[PDB]
């Protein structure tokens, strides 16, 4: 295929989650909760009442949405799939990425583990599971690198909640064909499917023994399954809207739910009359992780689509009004960029976020500018208005709630603007011309020694900061190579770049080879009162200067006024933007010339 | 034709991570195969992979699927990768006579490139010629004559080519001591010591070849009693090259070298008329032998340097060999010794070599077998075209080096032979040299083509 390079804008520590959280573990040994956030980022914080600032480190290396994350090995291990396509394994204690498994093809949703068998199974929107033993994937090294897996077939579509027992001899999966599909893991032969729900699952529970299911679902129910008698033996209809999430305690009598409609019950489920209403969030509920410390369970942590995330206190379960009314602990989110415009220089950016708070970027320096506050964002775009046409030279996209920057080889180059136009003084007096999307790439590469020449570090002209992140992936889905852009100097990640580096993006970075120009044909014709072409940056003033002589500086200034469309020109206005912002007819440019 | 491609396409090897060890795992495999004339080639792949790489290697049933391990690579590991792949060849020095000469033409290179392994490859070295050198108070013949002979179906063929050994460990033993020192290699060079102040010494009866006793080309005891000449020719050779540079500049070296080379063109002589090779002067070397014998003039070395310069024949050896490395880079561009596949290096020698040998025919035509004036003007002869053929950009940069654009350079050059040309033509006719009018006539066509 075809390789994309982006980089993210942004500061070296995002210490709170700048988008919602998908889902939580908490490691009852060291009082960590880890959170996945769909920002990319996962967290671990601490949930000691002591500390004012609970944040203790970032784990960085996921792309896109964290959508499962589930603690093995005594706490050691702590394993991820995210809708980059991969499943990654990290040392929980020191937070760094140890292996990514790149089997899947299409967004993993759902993540499941077997504490008594040290057991772990994915599986996503791809319609497959994998199960995988965890010590086989700890054990892997540089040499040793070789895995081999074990797979259930059966599946007819996209996959969205998945559970396994305690025990680990009886896993079953939740999907859009709304019947649950049931295996045993051990011998991957298929078991008996039970049908009868409505609609997609996307909560899903077993007790120790597999004897017993609670799923979840978007019909607004809650049903409890014998897996022993094959059927439903309660419906529970407590919500409105769809349920998402479900926890149960260590007696699995007590279902506690929640979901679309922000409200989060507890129900028995001997005796459903008897119900409690525990809180209503501010946000959709996704997930929830209780404490277990003790039996009747302290409280309850809740994840939404909100940045918070708020823990509530559980007084107990003996006693329209909800038991508890403000979170006991509240770890603070950040705001999410949720609008974005380019300015007509194609070099600034104009963003709105969550907050209603408005920020001005630079895309060439790759940093903020200014915090404008909560003016009128409309009326801002509108005030800082410039009339100039530069082409589209990349996109954005604000999937992960920061900015994120892609450039393409089919447009990188298209983009050649003046010294003088640009914030970049002429230090010599004189201004050439510089394309910035190669000037980028030089700066993204700075630290990549292959680019040195015989010393130049860069392009001269300015510097990204040091800690930007840098990715190459192929178009549509599977990330290539990431790295920060100061680590370039490595051995390991000169070598990986060195087999990734596209070759188009290595012709301007090591070569120094000048991108293609482009030239622009018009007319010139005496109804102001010869078929041309010239660059596209050309000013009015060399083809006042032209037609001066062909017609025999200053005075041609004075003499020689030109048109287009019957509109007087700006003198200093380039040929591009004319056409691009006067031309309102089809065909060639066409420019009327006059003598004054 | 392995070399030749595995070389072509070495480019795409400097720059990939998953092609580096596609070709480790081949030739990993080639080597452990019984097959003979595999080994042959997975040596010679295994040089240049070695050679011009300081860091190589990484960082099946349908079941398995490969997985990215993100470990940074350790350098350490790397280290015993690269001294594991080198032991294999250590003990890969029990073979046939080829892979033998490849490998001691490749360690040069393999030491430079590759700085960490210096210490592993001198102990394979010095650990394999002391099968042969035989190191006593005095026994007249120090190095074993027939120990690199072999003997089976009547089918002579040498299996150790001992001149190019001590060929190897000279040069690795000079790159050490002068440049990368910033007792093993204390104890090589008094080893070489006593090579030499017993070679000299040698009878030559003490080597059985005293008198021509067969050196036939058909009998079984002739053609291994010529093969066991060769050796000992490349071995003086070497000798003379190492002999020059153990001491900057005394006469009791010099008395050395002559003595030897004494004793090689005796043998020369024995053989020559009865019935060549090339020979194992490094390319520099021999630069660096013409400049100082012929043009340098400095007082101090004028004492020990007279010893050298009385013998007639030695000053038609070098000129000989400098014409010979002309010759062979004229037919292939490379040269035989180091730096033979370096271009740059040969045109910068081979600027030198002109630039003294000009100076010789120029500066002293007094009264002019061959005398040595007609060996340079045919060495000049032949340099000439090799730089126009080979070295075709870099003309102006050789005009240059001679001692305003390129075509008054030519001129006065092409004055040069003019005037001479005239000089030996005027005279009446009585046997005229004849032979030095036509190939000056044949450099003046060489250079008017510029």
């Amino acid at each position: 295929r075809k390789v994309q390079v982006s980089y993210v804008i942004r500061d070296e520590v995002e210490k709170y989650n700048r988008n919602g959280v998908n889902a939580l573990q908490l490691d009852p040994a060291l009082n960590r909760l880890f959170t996945a956030g769909r920002d990319s980022i996962i967290r671990i914080w601490s949930v000691n009442q002591h500390k004012q600032d609970p944040y203790i480190a970032s784990m960085e290396h996921h792309t896109d949405w964290v959508n499962d994350i589930v603690l093995c090995c005594n706490g050691k291990t702590l394993i991820s799939a995210s809708s980059d396509t991969t499943v990654k394994v990290w040392n929980a204690h020191k937070g760094f990425c140890m292996s990514t498994l790149r089997t899947h093809k299409d967004y993993v949703k759902a993540l499941a583990y077997a504490k008594d068998k040290e057991l772990v199974a994915s599986a996503g929107l791809d319609r497959q599971i994998f199960l995988w033993d965890v010590n086989t994937l700890t054990a892997l090294t540089a040499s040793n690198n070789t895995v081999t897996t074990s797979s259930l077939s059966g599946n007819k579509d996209s996959i969205y909640s998945l559970a396994m027992n305690q025990l680990g001899t009886i896993i079953v999966s939740g999907s859009t064909e709304k019947v649950l599909r049931v295996w045993d893991p051990r011998t991957c032969a298929k078991l008996m499917k039970l049908k009868g729900h409505t609609d997609n699952v996307k909560a899903l529970l077993l007790n120790r023994d597999g004897t017993q299911c609670l799923s979840g679902s978007s019909d607004g129910t809650i049903r409890l399954w014998s897996l022993g008698q094959q059927r439903c033996i309660a419906t529970y209809r407590v919500h409105d809207e769809g349920v998402w999430a479900l926890q149960v305690n260590d007696a699995f009598t007590h279902v506690y739910s929640g979901g679309r409609d922000r409200k989060i019950y507890c129900t028995d489920l001997r005796n459903p009359d008897i119900r409690v209403l525990i809180c209503e969030e501010k946000a959709p509920v996704l997930k929830m992780e209780l404490d277990r410390s003790a039996d009747p369970p302290p409280a309850i942590w809740v994840a939404t689509t909100k940045s918070t995330v708020n823990k509530w206190t559980l007084k107990g379960i003996h006693n329209i009004t909800p038991l508890c009314t403000q979170p006991d602990q509240v770890i603070k989110g950040g705001a999410s960029i949720i609008q974005c415009h380019i300015l007509n220089d194609k070099r600034h950016i104009l963003t709105k976020d969550t907050n209603n708070n408005v920020a001005y970027w630079d895309v060439l320096k790759a940093c903020k500018v200014e915090d404008l506050g909560k003016v009128d964002f409309e009326d801002e775009i509108k005030k800082r208005f410039k009339m100039v046409y530069v082409p589209n030279w990349f996109s954005v996209d604000l999937k992960t709630g920061m900015l994120t920057i892609t450039l393409d080889e089919s447009d990188c180059f298209a983009a050649w603007v003046s010294a003088k136009d640009a914030g970049f003084s002429s230090p010599d007096g004189s201004d050439p011309k510089l394309n910035l999307g190669g000037l980028l790439l030089q700066a993204l590469l700075e630290y990549w020694p292959r680019t040195h020449v015989n010393v130049q570090k860069g392009n001269g002209y300015f510097q990204v900061p040091p800690h930007t992140p840098v990715i190459f992936g192929e178009a549509g889905g599977r990330t290539l190579f990431r790295l920060l852009c100061r680590d370039s100097g490595g051995e390991t990640e000169s070598m990986l770049l060195n087999e990734t580096v596209p070759q188009w993006v290595i012709d301007i970075t090591v070569d120094k080879n000048m991108p293609k120009f482009n030239k622009i044909p018009f007319y010139l014709q005496p109804h102001a009162s010869d078929r041309l072409s010239a660059s596209d940056m050309l000013q009015v003033r060399k083809v006042m200067e032209h037609v001066y002589e062909k017609i025999i500086a200053v005075l041609a200034e004075e003499k020689i006024e030109l048109l287009c469309q019957d509109q007087v020109l700006d003198p200093n206005m380039d040929l591009r933007t004319v056409k691009h912002f006067i031309w309102k007819s089809g065909g060639d440019l066409t420019l009327h010339y006059r003598q004054k | 034709t392995v070399q030749r491609l595995l070389k072509a396409v070495q480019p795409l090897l400097k720059v990939s991570m998953s092609m580096r060890d596609c070709l480790i795992l081949v030739l990993r495999k080639a080597m452990f195969a019984n097959q003979l004339d595999a080994r042959k080639s997975a040596v010679a792949g295994f040089l240049l992979l070695l050679k011009n790489f300081k860091v190589l290697g990484s960082l099946l049933s349908v079941s398995q699927v490969h997985v990215d391990v993100h470990s940074h690579y350790n350098s350490v590991a790397n280290e015993t990768f690269c001294l594991e792949i080198m032991d294999s060849l250590r003990r890969c020095l029990s073979q046939q006579a080829d892979v033998r000469l490849m490998l001691y033409e490749g360690f040069y290179d393999v030491l430079r490139r590759n700085s960490q392994l210096a210490n592993s490859v001198m102990q394979t070295l010095l650990s394999q010629l002391k099968q042969f050198y035989e190191p006593k108070p005095d026994l007249l013949p120090p190095l074993k004559l027939e120990a690199c002979i072999l003997t089976q179906g009547d089918k002579i063929s040498l299996q150790e080519p001992l001149d190019y050994l001590l060929c190897c460990i000279q040069h690795c033993l000079a790159w050490y001591k002068n440049t990368v020192i910033p007792a093993f290699y204390e104890d090589l060079d008094d080893i070489l010591e006593s090579i030499t102040n017993r070679m000299i010494k040698s009878e030559l009866e003490d080597f059985e070849l005293d008198k021509s006793a067969d050196f036939s080309q058909s009998t079984s005891i002739g053609i291994k009693n010529n093969i066991c000449a060769f050796l000992v020719m490349g071995v003086c050779e070497v000798l003379i090259e190492y002999n020059f540079s153990i001491s900057s500049f005394s006469k009791n070296r010099f008395e050395d070298i002559l003595s030897l080379f004494m004793c090689y063109k005796k043998l020369s002589d024995i053989l020559n008329e009865k019935a060549t090779s090339d020979s194992l002067l490094s390319m520099k070397f021999v630069s660096s032998l013409l400049t100082a014998l012929f043009r340098d003039s400095i007082q101090s070395h004028q004492e020990s340097l007279s010893v050298l310069r009385s013998s007639n024949e030695f000053m038609r050896y070098a000129v000989n060999v400098a014409l010979q490395k002309v010759q062979q880079l004229k037919e292939t561009g490379h040269v035989s010794g180091p730096d033979g596949q370096n271009p740059e290096k040969i045109f910068q020698n081979l600027c030198d070599i002109t630039r003294v040998l000009l100076w010789r025919y120029t500066s002293i035509p007094t009264s002019v077998g061959k005398s040595i004036s007609l060996l340079c003007l045919e060495g000049l002869q032949k340099i000439f075209s090799a730089v126009q053929q080979f070295y075709q950009p870099k003309i102006q940069q050789f005009l240059r080096a001679l001692d305003v654009s390129v075509t008054q350079r030519t001129a006065f050059q092409i004055r040069q032979f003019q005037r001479s040309l005239l000089n030996l033509l005027s005279s009446q006719e009585e046997d005229f040299n004849s032979k030095e009018a036509l190939l000056l006539v044949t450099v003046l066509t060489s250079l008017s083509k510029l």
